[PDB]
């Protein structure tokens, strides 16, 4: 991530603000609906439309994106306990943070349309790039 | 299906393909700029700003999107309607087909964009069914 | 394939011991990829390297996996109809991710190579990576 | 990143290719034409044919810009930052294309060195070479 890409993250997440967890649910379910593999990751989980359980792993994806924002220095250290998380403990398929990356950037050009630019666009899929690399380490 | 060809056929008589077109292939250049490879020819490419206010790119994104809107009256027959851009795509132009779904998943983010809360989590997912069927029959001669 | 190209890659195939480089070729890529751990961790121990190569579940279902390959390896012109079963499997019951099939593919290539060293020309692997191809793709038709 | 176990794997295999890193990266280059014909698209100006000066002078750069690599193992970015240059703005080489180049160089190294390309040398050359692919796709 260049000076520009950071700056552009910091400035697009801004505009998101309290709707963080809000936006994180609403990407959960675009990702569930979209690729409906993703699901076998969740079979504890009700999945349906308005479940609190979606809703409520929404706003922890939406937390741990907050505290990569704010440590766009240090994503590896500010990721590593959720690192370890998804490599060793989940196993998840690395395609899949493919998949929820595109879901978070349907969701925030469906939200925020006037601030989603196409310099906004790169930077935001660059940072959710780094974030998937951090997260698919170890 | 068929309810997921009325809504989504129903959904694309709202779509301006002259802006949306060429909305999503700029987009491409700028997101992923390897697929620049492809357009040096089109002039400055060296900016975002240039890529997007590009004549030819707004040019070209309406074609893209024609050659979408008429996949879309040919849902059942994307293999044949896509045969001719199969053999240019792939034995011509050389474009790895990984960029189809490329090009297919900033369409989706570009009508996100353009349409907002009207562009449902149920919508998406079936138009994500339409960009991986363009992306495949797009990539037929390939295989 | 070609008629000349099919007829490299059968008769390389025959000194294959398919017992060997299956077990090599899933244990590789449960070392390499550990995330396809996640759909074998059935077999049990697979926490170090030596214990996935070691596993004796994962020797029988690399045989059974490379079996598969070699009934594909008979119906070079009908790759689809070969895995149709196996396809719907993976996809509606196992969920496996269809890019996993050309990185298992892609590891058989590299056993291949391990194991027959400067036989394995440059001109016979861009026969076996046609193979692998066709197989990792008839394996993801059912996605589609 | 790679490990402090990844980074020795890589200098011991490395070290076992010795004086025969130009005449692997050529053969490299030669598997990724032969198995991978859309990689010709990016060499128009090349000489393709097998046992061609041009593909034999370039997998030579190619081990030379690996054997700088392996040595700069703690500053990939900046060991390689002017190839990272050329490639992603100057070339703009697909990034797929690089998981082709470093599968044959994969085949190259199992083929050559089979006794030592154990699966532990393998994943620690896999992670390696997906480092510099990283780098060299980084600038984009
Ligand atoms: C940028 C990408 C991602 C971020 C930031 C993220 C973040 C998180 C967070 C914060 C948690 C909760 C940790 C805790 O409560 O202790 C979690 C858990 C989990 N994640 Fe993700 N994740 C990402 C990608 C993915 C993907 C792509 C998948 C699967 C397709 C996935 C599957 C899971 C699962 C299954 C859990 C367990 C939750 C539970 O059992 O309650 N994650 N992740
Ligand atoms: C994914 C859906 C795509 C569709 C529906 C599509 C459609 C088209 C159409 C209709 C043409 C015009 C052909 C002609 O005028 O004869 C064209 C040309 C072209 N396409 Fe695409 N395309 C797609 C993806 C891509 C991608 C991903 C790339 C590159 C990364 C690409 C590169 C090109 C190029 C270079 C040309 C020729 C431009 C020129 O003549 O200067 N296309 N495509
Ligand atoms: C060329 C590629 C592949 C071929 C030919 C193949 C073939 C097969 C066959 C024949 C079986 C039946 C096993 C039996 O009946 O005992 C099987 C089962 C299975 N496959 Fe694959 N497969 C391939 C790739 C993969 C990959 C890449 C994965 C995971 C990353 C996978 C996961 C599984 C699992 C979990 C089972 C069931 C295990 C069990 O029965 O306990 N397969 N496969
Ligand atoms: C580990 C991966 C790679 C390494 C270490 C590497 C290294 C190099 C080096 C050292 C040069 C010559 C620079 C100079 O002469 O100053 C070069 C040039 C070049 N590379 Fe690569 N490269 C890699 C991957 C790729 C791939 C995957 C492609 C295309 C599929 C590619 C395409 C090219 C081209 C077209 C040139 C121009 C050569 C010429 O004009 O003579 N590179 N690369």
């Amino acid at each position: 991530l260049s000076a520009a890409d950071k700056g552009n993250v910091k400035a697009a997440w801004g505009k998101v603000g309290g709707h963080a967890a809000e936006y994180g649910a609403e990407a959960l379910e675009r990702m569930f609906l979209s690729f409906p593999t993703t699901k076998t990751y969740f079979p504890h989980f009700d999945l349906s439309h308005g479940s609190a359980q979606v809703k409520g792993h929404g706003a922890k994806v939406a937390a741990a994106l907050t505290k990569a924002v704010e440590h766009l220095d240090d994503l590896p250290g500010a990721l590593s306990e959720l690192s370890d998380l998804h490599a060793h403990k989940l196993r998840v398929d690395p395609v899949n943070f493919k998949l929820l990356s595109h879901s978070l950037l349907v969701t925030l050009a469906s939200h925020l349309p006037s601030d989603f630019t196409p310099a906004v666009h790169a930077s935001l899929d660059k940072f959710l790039a780094n974030v998937s690399t951090v997260l698919t380490s170890k | 299906t068929a309810e997921e060809k009325a809504a989504v056929t129903a959904f694309w008589g709202k779509v301006k393909v002259d802006e949306v077109g060429g909305e999503a292939l700029g987009r491409l250049l700028v997101v992923y700029p390897w697929t620049q490879r492809f357009f040096e020819s089109f002039g400055d490419l060296s900016t975002a700003d240039a890529v997007m206010n590009n004549p030819k790119v707004k040019a070209h994104g309406k074609k893209v999107l024609d050659s979408f809107s008429n996949g879309m009256k040919h849902l059942d027959d994307l293999k044949g309607t896509f045969a001719a851009l199969s053999e240019l795509h792939c034995d011509k132009l050389h474009v790895d087909p990984e960029n189809f779904k490329l090009l297919g998943n900033v369409l989706v983010v570009v009508l996100a964009r353009n349409f907002g809360k009207e562009f449902t989590p149920v919508l998406q997912a079936d138009f994500q069914k339409v960009v991986a069927g363009v992306a495949n029959a797009l990539a037929h001669r390939y295989h």
